């Protein structure tokens, strides 16, 4: 993807994270598990829903069509009405298929974005606290418990409560 | 210690399209597409349409001896013909501007089929039992249920001048006809006048008939033909009819309501106790999705038609398990 | 279930974050 | 010491759309969506529109009496008829090929009014002053001002014959009419002749007319119709009318000057000494902006119509104070 | 947005910069003030102009169309006209409206995108001479005049002729 | 020691546009706009078209006499009319649906002349050797090849009644001529019937004509005109011609057989011995290419027309050197 | 661009890389020059090759269509058969300017992301082993030979083999 | 006022830079 | 000359890595 993190530094995806499209993985003392990034995933749910709902509206509701009838010696007015009728059905087929391929490839790059913006936001609240160890994943310098990461998720991490810890364990 | 930041994965075998790619399987993701219908007429607003059955237009305006139950019916949502519409005109000839008739019908919701000129008693001097074995009934020889075939009396047909006015508060169809024998020893024993003429008049329509005498190639046993025309009276305008021989009166005229999104379409499905907002030739659609491809002919309200055979749209993730 | 985490009035999230 | 990086903000609370999000507060926004006109009729590129009024095509084409400001005209950009343009055929019948004729003079910018056949010597042995009450002028009986009602004269209508051969360099229009009598005591009357019949032939045109004499329903008080015709005559090319009876000869014809660009609107505004590159019913356009949204009949240079009612392109950036 | 900086890590806008779309805010001891990018702002004029004009050239002009007249025995025609100028006005509006709502998301992109560019330029002149800060700011380890201001914005930041007092007060 | 990240450049000139900028210069591009024919006319998949040469259609299905190199072709894969296809109808008057019978010919593959009513045999009391100098052949005056001026014989015409029933298992397109003379002197001595008819029917076609006897101006010497008729005989079916005068009969007629993908294009192009699956009247395509910007007018599998000047796709990088 | 490196802080493209779009320059003691990746470039002529084609694909065959006759009293028929066949041409003209237009937007777009991304992998692979001297380009605090050189540009870079001798080099 | 910062033909900057 | 670097069916990478 254009932004190189939904398949890119990022290998794979969870699929033991079933509450959210994008979050977070923990492992301290305490232990282990998944934790969804609700507000994230609830924007990017509002930002998907009114796209779909624009290629929706934008088709208004197609009333009564139907076909006509022409004598044996009207052919030119009923080639006319084929010509009209398939030009129009040939145009709209065109919009649709196209639209929806540019929009598909939006959709994905949304998604790579988001990613991408959620791993520099928790790169920036750790700052020197923590290691890079890859594969989106941060290492911390020092010991850092469920409210810790708690923290880190709603954008509270408290840099100098654990500066002094981690640059002397960083050494 | 350790925090990672990631995205979704599930058990989606669903595959959308990209430009840059194809068959790209993602997480979560919506149909545009509606390729469901139940396959059945339905009514279209609580509305039953009209079914022609073995009739089409011509048979059932002109009162084809076939289309006998159609005769009461008085409003409908729409009108469906079958691809076994064949019964139509009986006594072979041309039915001018039919297809104009028809979409002139396109609009109509509900008509008033009334008695315009009485049998028994708008022809005292000519015999109005003129039937055919081209339209039979139950085997026996008739004619249009509508129409009135004119023929001489005791030997003489008198200029006949009829006239209606139209008091109806709405437009009414008028059906005639104009009888051309094959040969002049039948125009004679049938209309006794030899330069026969009609003229049919209103305030905004003139029109003269001559019959054409000539023997044409049998059809359906029928060596003379039978023009039939048409047109609609204002509300308070009258329409006369003028004769000497071989007019094919009116009978029964319609009094015409018109209505909007109405429509002719050709079916092969059957009709069922449903209730629809979009019907097509193949089946009923009750859908939100922005397009269809299940017919191009629509009636009532309905996504757009399109040739497409996918339109899905990615709303999650790649789906990377 | 018959809560959700979020709201989808679309169906744009399938089935994730419901009980 | 501190440096930081940002971005505008201001006091707009101009909006747009996006895909994934509406009503985005934007600093900077251009319409693209003109919706302003000046509610006038203009003259286009200096060139002054024609008014028909209280007529229509017909009453101004055929010289109706109520129409006769418009006879010196010359010259227009385009046409205007009003929801009041009725004053039109004033003796009841049909206008053959009307539509045709009104697209025709779609593209005409300009003609020359001509006597093709002049009332004084062109009908030695016939009357020339027939007037009627369906066509009045100022209380008085009257008659069309390009046509010329030809009767019998002194108890005779003599077969007549008069060719006019076109030397203007230029399309002629040619009008007549033929009229058709209620009943064969006012066609003995007006033309002596009861079979009567009229010829009218160019290189390229070919008819001939018969009289159908029947009572019609009285229209304008008339129980009789006249229908009206016309034809263009090539440049060097001669036409010719015979008959001996219910021919409404032409007085008056049309060397026609075609152009580009013109056409005829409906509208129920009024003009002004203004000028416009772009006019609608409604009024005059003076934008520069692609898209419209006022009317779907444009005349001249427009922008392209559309149903929307916003079409804005934010410039600028999202405006966060 | 894409790219994370406008209504990001950025969070608002500058109503005391009133002269660029994009540019700085500068505190030294000479004082506080705002520096728009000038040759930034006018690149993006540059771009949005292209874009506007675009969309106006490929709507050329809509030369005389008016109605026609059908007589009552040319009802199919009538609707078979009014269907022909339907659906161009169906494929037009749809047409107008999608463009203006894709490009309007693709301006947005663009400005988000500029800003995050601009801010990374600096980041990769200042390097270890200055600390970041959040909210698109940084503090310098050194003193930095006007000049030195200037010389930031215009792309010359002398990093060796501050190197060594910075890293003194870096400590 | 050093690593850098970098990209490509090269030699490359081409240019395209963005929204966001106008010619730049890029590594690589593709064009998708095919603005190359090869200036000829050629065979569509292997079938050489019909080229009418200085004939029209109507020369050609009448059998105008400067038309003989014509009557041998059987089948074709299209029809080239060019500038110069001036020689049709010979004898002046009107080809009744003139533009109906040339939309019906653009779905013809291949037909079969052949004699409906031989000459030698089918008009034994009439005499069937009149000729006009209208339509001259080598300097002599002649008529149409696959038509027949029948002409009083020895003082009479005859009441004539001919019919053919289509054994052809095809449709029939039989063509026929009405002559209306210039006085009623002409009339009699070709016909010496003052009061003439025709009568053509089948078994849905009712058609009787009459002639119109008055002075037109000369076309091509002629003060007479003729018009010209047609229909399609279905398979099984019976054309009945009647009259006593004024038939310009039909000799030969055509058996059609339908085809998919052919039309009539008007082109100055010449024709080379070439196969294309693409013609346009400028020349022919050869391209997988989606947009063409060479004609709109195309037969075959072609590209879609645009008035596009260059579309350029950008496949590589922003080129810098 | 959007991304920043194609004319960002990537400078200027290479004539002397031939065989690839996106590549390397190596400077070791064992010598000099170019090394195209041509897995990224592979990858890049992939997503290309299918716009192509879908573009193709989606404007599908135009089949026969050839102009109609209409007599001298068919006026109207003939100007509603222009207006079909103009406002058809200018629906396909519009649609596939403005569709080449977009992509060639989207094209460079891309081009620009994969150039950016490798660049921010070389940089992950490297960490401080390395300094980022500005213009894409990295220097080795350490010995880096043709075979160290593919181990960067094959993501097998390997950091604690080389992160003694660079520390040590970095003082 | 009369000076303007900025070359914006089409007004796509309304009064920025304005003077 | 003969040996091509890339599968390029469509020719949208010129003559770059070819032989
Ligand atoms: C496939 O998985 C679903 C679970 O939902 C999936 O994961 C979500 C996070 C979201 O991505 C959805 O769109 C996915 O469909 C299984 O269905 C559920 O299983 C749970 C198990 O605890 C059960 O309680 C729910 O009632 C189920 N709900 C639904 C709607 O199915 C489903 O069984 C899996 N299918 C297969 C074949 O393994
Ligand atoms: C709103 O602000 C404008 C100032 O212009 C705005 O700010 C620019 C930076 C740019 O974003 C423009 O597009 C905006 O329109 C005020 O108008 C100016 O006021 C000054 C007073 O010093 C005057 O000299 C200028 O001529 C004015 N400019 C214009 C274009 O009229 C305006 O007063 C503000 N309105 C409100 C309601 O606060
Ligand atoms: C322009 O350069 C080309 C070389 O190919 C270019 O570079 C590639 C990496 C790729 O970007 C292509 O799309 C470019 O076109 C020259 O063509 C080659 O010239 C050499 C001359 O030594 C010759 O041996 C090769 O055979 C040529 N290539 C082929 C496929 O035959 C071309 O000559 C250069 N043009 C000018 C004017 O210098
Ligand atoms: C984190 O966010 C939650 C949600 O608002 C809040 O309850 C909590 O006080 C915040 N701080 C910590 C330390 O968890
Ligand atoms: C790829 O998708 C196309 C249509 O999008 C489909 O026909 C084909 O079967 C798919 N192939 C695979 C391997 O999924
Ligand atoms: C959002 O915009 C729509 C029209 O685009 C308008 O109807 C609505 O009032 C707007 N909402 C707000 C809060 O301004
Ligand atoms: C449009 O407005 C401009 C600006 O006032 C004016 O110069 C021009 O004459 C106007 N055009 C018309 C046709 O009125
Ligand atoms: C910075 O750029 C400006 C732009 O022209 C220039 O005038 C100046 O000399 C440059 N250097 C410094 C140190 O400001
Ligand atoms: C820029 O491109 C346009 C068309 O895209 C062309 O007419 C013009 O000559 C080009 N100008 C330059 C300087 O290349
Ligand atoms: C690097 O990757 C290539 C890919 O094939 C492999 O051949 C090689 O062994 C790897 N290691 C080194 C040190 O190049
Ligand atoms: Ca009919
Ligand atoms: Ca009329
Ligand atoms: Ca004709």
């Amino acid at each position: 993807g254009l932004f190189g993190a939904i398949a890119g530094f990022i290998e794979g995806g969870w699929t033991g994270m079933i509450d959210g499209w994008y979050g977070y993985h923990h492992q301290n003392e305490q232990g282990s598990g998944y934790a969804a990034d609700q507000k994230s995933t609830q924007n990017a749910i509002n930002g998907i829903t009114n796209k779909v709902n624009t290629v929706i509206e934008k088709m208004n509701i197609q009333f009564t069509a139907v076909g006509k009838e022409f004598n044996k010696l009207e052919k030119r007015m009923e080639n006319l009405n084929k010509k009209v009728d398939d030009g129009f059905l040939d145009i709209w087929t065109y919009n649709a298929e196209l639209l929806v391929l540019l929009e598909n490839e939006r959709t994905l790059d949304f998604h790579d974005s988001n990613v991408k913006n959620l791993y520099e936001k928790v790169k920036s609240q750790l700052k020197n606290n923590a290691k890079e160890i890859g594969n989106g994943c941060f290492e911390f310098y020092h010991k850092c418990d469920n409210e810790c990461m708690e923290s880190v998720r709603n954008g509270t991490y408290d840099y100098p409560k654990y500066s002094e810890e981690s640059k002397l364990n960083r050494e | 210690d350790t925090i990672c930041i990631g995205y979704h994965a599930n058990n989606s075998t669903d595959t959308v399209d990209t430009v840059l790619e194809k068959n790209v399987t993602v997480t979560h993701s919506v149909n545009l597409l509606e390729d469901s219908h139940n396959g059945k007429l339905c009514r279209l607003k609580g509305i039953a349409p009209l079914q022609l059955g073995k009739c089409n237009i011509a048979g059932w305006l002109l009162g084809n001896p076939e289309c006998d139950p159609l005769l009461p019916v008085r409003s409908w949502s729409y009108i469906v013909e079958t691809p076994n519409s064949e019964n139509g005109i009986c006594y072979p000839g041309d039915f001018i501007d039919y297809e104009e008739l028809r979409e002139q019908l396109s609009s109509v919701s509900s008509f008033e089929r009334f008695e315009i000129f009485p049998k028994e008693s708008s022809w005292p001097n000519h015999n109005t039992n003129g039937v055919t074995a081209a339209c039979s009934h139950e085997g026996k020889s008739s004619f249009y249920r509508n129409l009135l075939w004119l023929t001489e009396k005791e030997g003489s047909y008198p200029k006949l001048k009829n006239s209606y006015v139209n008091k109806k508060g709405k437009e009414v169809l008028v059906l005639w006809g104009i009888h051309h024998p094959p040969n002049s020893k039948e125009q004679q024993n049938l209309y006794q006048n030899e330069n026969a003429y009609v003229s049919v008049v209103t305030s905004n329509y003139n029109r003269r008939f001559t019959p054409e005498i000539a023997e044409r190639p049998k059809v359906r046993d029928q060596a003379g033909r039978m023009n039939y025309y048409w047109t609609l009276l204002k509300p308070g305008d009258t329409i006369i009819f003028e004769a000497n021989g071989n007019l094919i009166a009116p009978m029964y005229a319609f009094a015409l309501s018109r209505g909007f999104g109405s429509g002719i379409i050709t079916s092969n499905a059957s009709m069922h106790e449903c209730n629809t907002k979009c019907q097509t030739p193949l089946g009923a659609i009750n859908s939100s999705l922005p397009y269809q491809n299940i017919h191009p002919v629509t009636i009532g309200e309905c996504p757009k038609y399109v040739r497409s055979a996918k339109l899905r749209m990615v709303t999650g993730l790649r789906n990377i398990p | 279930x018959p809560v959700s985490l979020y709201e989808d009035p679309l169906g744009v999230a399938g089935g994730m974050g419901v009980y």
